[PDB]
């Protein structure tokens, strides 16, 4: 047997909209998850910025740099463009 | 510039010291004490506290202060603050040396560990260059590591002598972060290195101490890597931003600075308090890390040291860091003002050196001119004219140095000029422009130009100055400069203008032709079918500028008064103009009407087109430029371009699908021709679906079916065109442009009316992508040709889906190998010309750089100028011993080989006299001993080459210009020849001297034209070929005395630039990675880009490293002769020739347990050990490809490990060859290490690294015993691995004309010399297989570069770059910061003789113009009055 | 594509590490 | 018409020939500071500052912005606003210096934090010069190299004449036969 | 057979009855083109005078 | 005569782009790919509001 | 001269430099079995008396490291066996003029 | 182009479940050798065992497709010459109609 053709478009997968968001929807609500602990974790005795979210997937669409916020460019540069409306085919 | 004047004296710089700040000098120079860390607010009051920024230092706010010097903002070069660190730091560039430093000296003490007395040491403290002689000093002490207290005298080495004390171990030191960690030793001591004493060390370094290693006593102690005193940089350094008031953005730089001061108090504050000892160091690393993240931030040690908001931060090397930064940004490329841009178009009512420039411009762009009597008239006259109409102007400037702002000032309409004072003004038609259009890589990307201001908003040029610039009216944006000066424009006027450019030194012909229309035109207007009548041949001759307003005799009269196109256009043709061609059935009645014959400036006959009017050599342009002048030249496209194109107006010309279709039958014709064509393949099919196909040479059987296949289909295409292109009427335009040459090829006819042909990818036609076929509208392993890929429509038909599927794969290919070419191109490109920058011609006739090292002693080893040569023939080389006597032989003693009285008046009287045939015969001894000369150099046999003065038509023109008739005799003394030829060479001076050395190199630089010359002017010749006269023939002698001397060079011309240049052009467009031989593997070769890559820079593993070997003399075309040596050196391996190996247990030696064995072993005991056998079987065929005898085989394994193995084997005649033999406590596993070292340690008959070999019929040319050339074919080997030092020394090759084209080795080998020879040739030949011509010259001078040194110094980074050349120069190229940095570590010492050490320092660079210092005899000032 | 992200996938992704030491049920797209 | 750029008949140019519309548009907010200080779009005049523009403000309304009718040209101001600043410090908006033409549309809204919103479109009308890019759909672009008239184009017995005149030399080595097709 | 296994393959190509050389000035030449340039100028074709030795471009 | 499926019809292997070209099976493969990048240079309608 | 055959002792070779002003060289068998010199593409060199040299250097204004350097080790510099210093006339044949001078000095 | 499309994701067990009870043999018990002819079953990826007789396995999935009980965006794939049953869900697959 040859070896495996790596370009066989079969074997080619096309993150759309939705898989891309899916991404970051997780990685987030997560951070939102081990957030909602540290009002229980000081709870000696209404805590959900849902703020977090809502900014996040903005950044996200509104750059590109999809991986997140803070100190690192983390993520993938250049997707989410600005659509084209030079002409209706374009 | 800077305003304001200043008793300081003006002068240049010369020199440039690089050293390192004592922290004396930086507090000497230093100006604020900067104490504290904030900005400003004097507690809010804006202003600035005696703090940072401005304890003194300049300032901000528009405000002159700056410790009185004002002068303010504009004038005012910020001045340095310092400030006291608390404890001594590392300098990030520095640690480096730092280190090594200590390896190179034991603490305690601080002194060598080497003295003169270690001998290895000597031998380094004498290599003088500071740069080595250090790199050298520690590679002999990183490894001594104890202070030794006494070592042998150079007496015995039983007495012990004494030097400096204390042995302490040195420790052994690596790099951690910023610090310096050592080990003592018996289980380590770890201890960290405090920057505190590594300093007082060095401080104790002894004064030949930092000498000896690369330092200087004055300008760079070691002691000074150590930080103790930070100079603190002024504003202007780093500016802040001001959005108005109470807004401020300061700069990066100014924030670490910030946090360096922050971080040093924090840490000052800690050594007066509570001091929590071991705590401490925990914030001196703080100060340490900004102090150091401030000049470098992209370090190993991660941390970057990043600022709020995840903001890297700017580190001021950072800034200098090549391409987009200070040094290869700011300094080596400016933007600058009085520059414009904009879209372009063509004007074939402009000049060639004309510019048409949009008005809008004119009227913002400004030539400053000086108001002067000459002038004030039509100056002043502009001022009024104010800055909104035209011819004006828009600011005037008295001496008094202030701006008249005339589109304001009240006093606007007012105005007296004044003699003295100045004028920026519009530009105006006819001003000296430097236009241009990117990319620029040629002398001819930016060219001077007339300017001629026009309306409409685009840049408007002339055609014929289309490809100079290489530009498309497609939206093609150029650029513009304005000169400045009266002799800035004067530099562009006489220099870079237009029609100066016209013959490309780069290719010695002209680079500039006639396209489109007027050359698609020029050529239906000359045919001898085409006949204007009067009215028209009016209207064209008043177009001509320069028509003498003679209307010409009309060719014919009869009954109407005709004119012939050839006749008017002829009119653009100047006088004095000759020119003769003939191109196929030529015969001064051309038929055809073919060739060419112009006369006095008039097309006696031939149909006009691009071979005449082209950028071809012999053209009629390249005629011109060299007999009227450059002038004239530019003045001629004009008027052909007028009158042609004026006639084509009229005459009209079109294109259409109806040019594309072709005769009802040719189609039929050309779709069996095509049918025809798929059973010659499909033949070739089955003959290979049932194995009757020859393998062939071709290897692979299926590799060998292809190029059948395709061979076989394009074979079609070609000639299913060949079909059509002669279907096509001379009336189809299509065609019409292609024989003009204007446009299109007849391919181009093909692959449009006949047929496109078979695509590809790699080469292999379409693949199987989808498993074993193309689409899946195919059936599986379908080998056919219409799904490997191959388009029978052609483009009128339309291709089908497949078809035009598989062509995309196809095209799409280049629009890659494009993408990424690009991306190499361009390094290649710049490297080259980084590399030869200040390679100029001095005025000795030398060629050398920045430093005075030769590199030529002759530019092109001939000091001529490529502008001023051509392909000429050296008749004398080829031809029969039997022709070149009917020539050139003349005896005055002979009936029959005595020049015919009837040629020469003095004839008669000569038949005899015996005083002439003393030269007549010198003459003769001389040609011959040419000829021999020549065919030693040669060798080829090929005559033509290029070479100054075109003495074929210097004599054409001597031929009509006297009106000489072949009827009358001459009249030239046989004496008058041969001693006056003999002067001319006496005078083509090249070089002049008055002494020997030299007066010898002209001799040399001479020869190889001469020969040229003698062959020409060949007594024999003169007067039988071409009946010179007497006049004619000493003309003749003066042109070509001239035509030389001034087709010398000029000593300043920049070549290494130039060279640099005419690589990089052609290496750009130079194709990626094709490999044409792919479909034929094993064969494979590395060819193209990759491959220049793999030069340049002198890569060790090559991609093909093969090597070609001839035979020894005789030993040629002997066919066997050949595998006789092919085995002889072709690495063979007993794991090549086995076919198995195989473990018995066998404990009889005396009968093996295998049958088929026997009657071996009968035999080798008629005529202790071990009972484990080991048999390896052999092939056959494999033991005569590479002649071999079992014997031979054998008793090499034998005596490969001797008495300590038995072994035996079968005879050459068994139907199986074989291989017996056991060992002699774990008998296996030993049994099978002696397994492989029985395969791949083993060798047999060969070289070793030599894998494959083959033959080659190579077709050599070569003397026949008859004195003609002759093919006289011979057989050759080419390898597939190297080790030439071997393979040389091997017998039946012929040790002289071995050749492997890894110059490399042929350098380390047959010697450096050589190396080049081989160097030059890779290197041609790279460039030589796009069919790119180079004139020797260039590629000479970069080889000769890269040479000369020592061996190969590559065009990288790592070679060049780091030679004997000055900082800044080297500065400029990939290393900047670090290069700077050991530069005044070393305190280096800059010539500022380099081009880029000047454009750095903005100075005028010793170059052409500036090869040299003007003058004012004030002697000869007074006689002229 | 993005149907399926909101409709399906969506409520999907919230429910998984989702629960604490607290539930999260069914998602609603106003 | 020579090498990739055509002659493109004048006459029909002004019969409406490839004439487009150009829309652009400016935009700005009143930015807002927690500690209650807001900018604000009026027509401002020296008064302390003198941090303006060169533009002619003349041309603005009292609200601050300019009314669609009006004829913008250089660098005049298109959007009045102010930041009180410690107080005259400008922050109006003028017409990209290099464009001109005529406002088309304005718009003031709020944006959720309650700001003042506007966005100025200024509309201009470009008719096919010389310079300008044009091409077909067989990759055959080229610009204008100059415009005749009808007294100049070639005519055809017919009458007709040409919008557009290419270049034959865009044909062969090209080989687009569908451009030639089309026709 | 082992001889044959030791020659070296033969760069087999056509040649065009309307196509000429520089020097050998016979219409024995064989070309391949290429996309040296962009989408906009199309087609290079490199020559070689398949008899005696030339090469070159036509653009 | 195995033939499992048919194409609706051939021109669906284009894009956007090259649909609009005319007789893009008429010209050299790389004409058609750069007029499928200027096509997103020209002017029109992009829309009606 | 000596020549050598499969090798010599680092004992041994560090013996030559020890008796001036007489010099001795080393060559290996294998390496004069063929005179590269011989070889197509080497031209020949030349020594120059230090004479013809300080006349070289006079009428071309050279300093002794401007001049083209062969390395001590270079092939043909050990074939005559030149030291640090002398200087070689490398005169080779050229397309653009049939002979073309040259030189070479030797570090 | 402009036929083409896109995987969306379907559920794999209403074709796992719907195998195993069609001939698929589970991959716990399996045994080499006894079955040769082992046309082993794939789905997204993963081995849930294997199956004899697959002709019709085959064209029972297929039929099961063009109803619409299987999602007729769902590919799956028989490598006959490689005994192996290639099915998949996958979200991303780009695929035509014919
Ligand atoms: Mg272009
Ligand atoms: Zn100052
Ligand atoms: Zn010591
Ligand atoms: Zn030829």
């Amino acid at each position: 047997k040859d070896q495996d053709d790596r370009d066989h478009f079969g074997k080619k997968r096309l993150d759309l909209a939705g898989p891309l968001l899916a991404q970051l929807f997780k990685t987030l609500f997560k951070k939102l998850t081990k957030d909602i602990f540290r009002y229980m974790q000081r709870t000696v005795e209404l805590a959900i910025n849902a703020k977090t979210i809502t900014s996040g997937l903005k950044y996200a669409l509104a750059t590109g740099n999809w991986g997140e916020q803070k100190k690192a460019m983390s993520s993938r540069a250049g997707v989410s463009q600005v659509l084209n409306r030079y002409t209706y085919s374009s | 510039v800077g305003q304001q004047y200043s008793s300081a004296p003006l002068r240049t710089v010369k020199e440039v010291q690089f050293g390192l700040f004592s922290p004396e000098e930086v507090r000497a120079i230093s100006v604020a004490k900067i104490r504290f860390p904030e900005t400003m607010d004097e507690t809010q009051t804006r202003a600035k506290i005696g703090g940072l920024n401005d304890p003194r230092l300049g300032s901000i706010d528009r405000n002159l202060k700056c410790q009185t010097c004002q002068e303010g903002m504009n004038e005012c070069p910020g001045h340095f603050g310092h400030i006291d660190l608390a404890k001594p730091v590392f300098h990030v560039g520095f640690i480096a040396k730092i280190k090594k430093v200590c390896e190179c000296v034991c603490m305690h003490c601080g002194k060598l560990l080497l003295d003169e007395h270690n001998e290895l040491m000597r031998q380094a403290l004498a290599i003088k260059d500071s740069k080595k002689r250090f790199a050298a000093i520690w590679t002999l002490c990183k490894t001594k590591m104890v202070c030794e207290t006494d070592v042998p005298s150079e007496d015995d080495p039983t007495q012990l002598v004494s030097r400096g004390g204390c042995g302490n171990t040195q420790p052994t030191i690596r790099k951690d972060g910023l610090k310096l960690v050592g080990s003592w030793k018996d289980e380590p001591e770890l201890r960290v290195l405090s920057t505190e004493e590594i300093l007082n060390i060095f401080k104790h370094i002894s004064v030949k101490d930092f000498t000896s290693l690369g330092f200087n006593e004055v300008f760079s102690r070691p002691e000074w890597m150590i930080l103790t005193c930070l100079p603190v940089p002024p504003p202007p350094v780093r500016p802040s931003i001001s959005f108005n008031e109470s807004q401020r953005g300061e700069d990066d730089l100014t924030f670490k600075l910030a946090d360096i001061l922050k971080a040093n108090i924090s840490l000052e504050t800690l050594e007066h308090n509570g001091a929590p000892h071991h705590a401490i160091e925990e914030a001196e690393s703080l100060l340490q890390f900004h102090v150091a993240t401030y000049m470098d931030n992209d370090i190993a040690g991660q941390p970057q040291a990043l600022q709020k908001s995840g903001r890297p931060v700017k580190s001021i090397r950072a800034r200098l860091k090549g391409k987009e930064g200070r040094i290869r940004g700011n300094l080596m490329g400016k933007r600058v003002d009085f520059s414009a841009r904009t879209v372009i178009s063509g004007d074939p009512n402009l000049e060639l050196d004309q510019v048409g420039v949009p008005k809008s411009i004119a009227k913002t762009l400004t030539y400053p001119e000086v108001v002067t009597p000459y002038n004030i008239d039509r100056l002043t006259q502009l001022v009024r004219n104010g800055p909104n109409e035209h011819p004006g102007a828009k600011y005037v400037i008295r001496d008094s140095g202030d701006r008249i702002d005339l589109r304001y000032s009240k006093r606007a309409g007012d105005i007296q000029l004044q003699y003295g004072w100045k004028v920026e003004r519009h530009i105006m038609d006819n001003d000296p422009v430097l236009f241009n259009r990117q990319p620029s890589l040629h002398k001819m990307s930016m060219m001077a130009h007339r300017v001629k201001v026009i309306p409409y908003s685009t840049f408007r040029l002339n055609l014929s100055v289309t490809s100079p610039y290489n530009a498309d009216f497609d939206g093609d944006e150029m650029n513009l400069h304005v000169p400045q000066s009266e002799e800035t424009r004067a530099e562009l006027s006489q220099l870079c203008a237009v029609p100066l450019q016209i013959v490309s030194p780069q290719s010695n012909k002209p680079c500039m032709g006639i396209v489109q229309d007027t050359l698609c035109g020029i050529r239906k207007l000359t045919l001898r079918d085409t006949f204007i009548e009067l009215d028209q041949v009016l209207n064209m001759l008043y177009w001509v500028p320069d028509w003498d307003g003679v209307i010409p005799t009309p060719a014919i009269i009869k009954p109407k008064p005709l004119w012939s196109g050839k006749q008017i256009l002829s009119v653009a043709i100047p006088n004095g103009i000759h020119l003769q061609r003939f191109d196929e059935g030529t015969t001064l009645l051309s038929p055809k009407d073919n060739g060419m014959l112009i006369i006095d400036g008039q097309i006696i006959f031939g149909v006009v087109e691009k071979k005449t009017v082209g950028s071809s050599n012999g053209g009629l342009i390249h005629v011109v430029t060299r007999e009227k002048g450059p002038q004239v030249c530019a003045k001629l496209f004009g008027n052909i371009q007028k009158v042609v194109n004026f006639w084509l107006l009229h005459n009209g010309f079109s294109t259409g699908i109806g040019d594309t279709i072709a005769d009802g039958p040719t189609m039929r014709e050309i779709t069996e021709t095509i049918a025809e064509a798929k059973k010659k393949v499909l033949d070739v099919t089955k003959e290979a679906q049932a194995n009757l196909l020859t393998a062939k040479h071709g290897m692979t059987l299926r590799e060998s079916f292809e190029d059948n296949v395709v061979r076989f289909l394009n074979e079609a295409r070609d000639k299913a065109g060949r079909l059509a292109e002669v279907n096509l009427k001379d009336l189809n335009n299509v065609k019409q442009m292609v024989m003009a040459g204007s446009k299109g090829s007849f391919i181009n006819i093909a692959q449009m009316s006949a047929c496109v042909g078979q695509q590809s990818v790699e080469g292999k036609r379409i693949a199987f992508g989808f498993v074993d076929r193309t689409l899946p509208h195919f059936s599986k392993d379908d080998y056919s040709p219409e799904s490997k890929g191959f388009v029978e429509n052609s483009y009128l038909r339309g291709l089908t889906p497949q078809e035009f599927f598989f062509h995309a794969m196809g095209g799409r290919e280049g629009l890659i190998d494009t993408a990424v070419k690009t991306a190499e191109t361009g390094y290649i490109q710049r490297r080259l010309v980084k590399a030869l920058e200040d390679i100029m011609v001095h005025y000795d006739n030398t060629t050398r750089n920045s430093l005075g090292n030769v590199i030529q002693f002759i530019y092109g080893e001939d000091g001529m100028d490529a502008a001023h040569i051509e392909k000429q023939s050296l008749d004398t080389i080829g031809g029969s011993d039997a022709a070149f006597e009917k020539r050139y032989r003349v005896d005055l003693l002979n009936t029959d080989h005595t020049l015919d009285p009837s040629l020469l008046e003095s004839g008669s009287e000569i038949l005899g006299d015996l005083k002439l045939q003393v030269l007549l015969d010198e003459e003769y001894k001389q040609l011959v001993k040419d000829r021999k000369f020549l065919r030693e150099v040669f060798v080829d046999g090929e005559a033509n080459w290029p070479l100054p003065v075109n003495i074929r038509r210097i004599i054409q023109n001597a031929q009509q210009t006297f009106h000489i008739d072949h009827t009358k005799p001459s009249d030239l003394t046989i004496k008058d020849i041969v001693l006056g030829v003999k002067d001319l060479q006496e005078n083509l001076l090249v070089l002049r001297g008055k002494n020997e050395i030299i007066q010898n190199a002209q001799r040399d630089a001479v020869t190889l034209f001469c020969c040229l010359l003698r062959s020409r002017l060949a007594t024999r010749r003169v007067l039988q070929e071409y009946r010179l006269t007497k006049q004619a023939f000493d003309w003749v002698l003066s042109n070509i005395e001239a035509q030389f001397l001034r087709s010398v060079v000029h000593p300043g011309e920049m070549v290494g630039v130039l060279a640099a240049q005419s690589i990089g052009e052609p290496a750009t467009q130079m194709t990626l990675n094709t490999f044409h031989f792919a479909g034929v593997a094993s064969k494979k070769v590395t060819s193209g880009v990759p491959r220049l890559k793999e030069i340049l820079n002198v890569a060790k593993n090559m991609k093909t490293p093969s090597l070609t070997v001839y035979l020894e003399p005789g030993h040629a075309a002997d066919q066997e002769q050949a595998k006789l040596i092919r085995s002889a050196i072709e690495h063979t391996t007993l794991k090549s020739v086995t076919i198995a190996s195989e473990i018995y247990y066998d404990p009889d030696p005396r009968s093996t347990v295998i049958p088929e064995d026997e009657e071996i072993i009968q035999l080798h005991f008629s005529l202790q050990q071990s009972p484990w056998l080991l048999r390896l079987e052999l092939d056959r065929a494999a033991m005569n490809d590479k002649d071999l005898t079992m014997g031979q085989v054998g008793e090499r394994i034998k005596q490969t490990f001797k008495n300590d193995l038995f072994v035996i084997w079968s005879e050459d005649n068994d139907e199986k060859l074989i291989i017996r033999c056991r060992v002699v406590a774990e008998e296996d596993h030993m049994l099978k290490k002696i397994e492989n070292t029985m395969l791949e340690n083993i060798t047999l008959r060969g070289v070793e690294n030599i894998e494959r070999v083959v033959m080659m019929k190579y077709d050599r040319k070569v003397p026949s015993p008859t004195g003609e050339y002759v093919k006289e074919p011979e057989w050759v080997l080419e390898t597939d691995g190297v080790n030439l030092s071997e393979v040389m020394t091997v017998p039946g090759i012929d040790p002289t004309r071995i050749y492997t084209n890894s110059f490399i080795d042929i350098m380390e080998v047959l010697g450096i010399e050589a190396g080049r020879a081989a160097l030059y040739k890779e290197v041609y030949n790279v460039i030589a297989s796009d069919g790119s011509y180079v004139n020797y010259r260039h590629m000479a001078l970069l080889v000769d570069v890269m040479t000369t040194q020592g061996g190969l110094t590559s065009v990288t980074r790592h070679g060049f770059n780091r030679s004997n050349t000055g900082a800044l120069m080297r500065c400029s190229f990939e290393e900047t910061v670090e290069i700077l940095f050991e530069a005044g570590a070393s305190a280096e010492l800059d010539d500022c003789r380099g081009v880029s050490e000047n454009v750095i320092l903005g100075q005028m660079a010793p170059i052409g113009t500036g090869a040299f210092d003007v003058m004012i005899d004030e002697e000869s000032l007074v006689k002229y009055m | 594509s993005f149907n399926q992200f909101v409709d399906y996938t969506l409520q999907d992704i919230i429910c998984e590490d989702s629960t604490l030491i607290i539930s999260f049920g069914k998602i609603y797209v106003t | 018409n020579q090498e990739d750029s055509m002659i493109m008949n004048q006459s029909s140019i002004d019969r409406g020939l490839f004439r487009s519309l150009f829309f652009r548009s400016y935009m700005d907010q009143e930015k807002k500071y927690g500690m209650s200080i807001t900018e604000t779009f009026e027509k401002p005049q020296r008064t302390n500052t003198l941090r303006m523009k060169h533009g002619t403000y003349d041309k603005l309304d009292d609200d601050g912005l300019i009314a669609p009718g009006v004829r913008v040209s250089g660098e005049d101001v298109i959007i009045g606003k102010t930041t009180p600043i410690s107080s005259k410090r400008d922050a109006s908006t003028p017409l990209r210096s290099t464009e001109n033409g005529i406002v088309d549309q304005v718009l003031v809204t709020t944006n959720q934090d309650g700001l003042k919103f506007v966005k100025v479109r200024v509309r201009t009308t470009k008719i096919p010069q010389i310079g300008d890019k044009f091409a077909s759909r067989h990759g055959q672009k080229g610009t204008i190299g100059i415009t005749y008239r009808r007294e100049d184009m070639p005519f055809t017995a017919e009458g007709i004449v040409p919008d557009l005149i290419i270049n034959p030399h865009a044909i062969p080595s090209r080989m687009t036969v569908a451009h030639l097709i089309e026709c | 057979q082992n001889l044959y296994n030791a020659q070296g393959a033969t760069i087999e190509r056509s040649v065009t009855d309307r196509f000429t050389c520089g020097k050998c000035k016979e219409k024995k030449v064989s070309y391949y083109q290429l996309q040296t340039r962009s989408a906009d100028e199309p087609l290079t074709t490199f020559c070689t005078c398949e008899a005696c030795g030339n090469r070159w471009k036509f653009s | 005569t195995t033939f499992t499926h048919c194409e609706i019809h051939p021109s669906m292997i284009l894009g956007v782009a090259a649909s609009i070209i005319p007789f893009p099976d008429h010209n050299q493969s790389p004409r058609n790919t750069y007029q499928s990048a200027m096509g997103k240079q020209a002017m029109g309608v992009f829309l009606t509001n | 001269i000596f020549v050598y055959q499969n090798n010599i002792t680092p004992s041994a070779m560090k013996l030559v430099p020890s008796i001036p002003p007489a010099t001795i060289e080393t060559f290996n068998e294998a390496a004069l079995v063929v005179n590269i010199t011989h070889h197509e593409l080497v031209p020949k060199h030349i020594r120059l008396s230090s004479d013809e040299k300080r006349e070289l250097l006079k009428r071309y204004r050279l300093k002794e490291s401007q001049l083209p350097r062969i390395q001590r080790a270079d092939p043909v510099a050990l074939y005559l066996g030149l030291k640090r210093g002398e200087v070689v006339k490398i005169i080779r044949k050229s397309e653009t003029s049939g002979r073309y001078a040259s030189y070479r000095i030797c570090m | 182009s402009l036929m083409s499309c896109i995987s969306v994701g379907t559920d794999p067990m209403p074709i796992i479940t719907f195998l195993s009870e069609w001939g698929m043999e589970p991959l716990e018990d399996y045994v080499p050798h006894q079955s040769p002819d082992a046309t082993r079953v794939f789905v997204n990826g993963v081995w849930h065992g294997v199956h004899r007789n697959p002709a019709r396995l085959m064209e029972t999935l297929r039929t099961l497709r063009r109803k619409g009980d299987i999602n007729p965006e769902v590919s799956m794939i028989r490598d006959i010459r490689e005994k192996e049953l290639k099915i998949f869900t996958d979200a991303g697959r780009v695929y035509r109609p014919l």
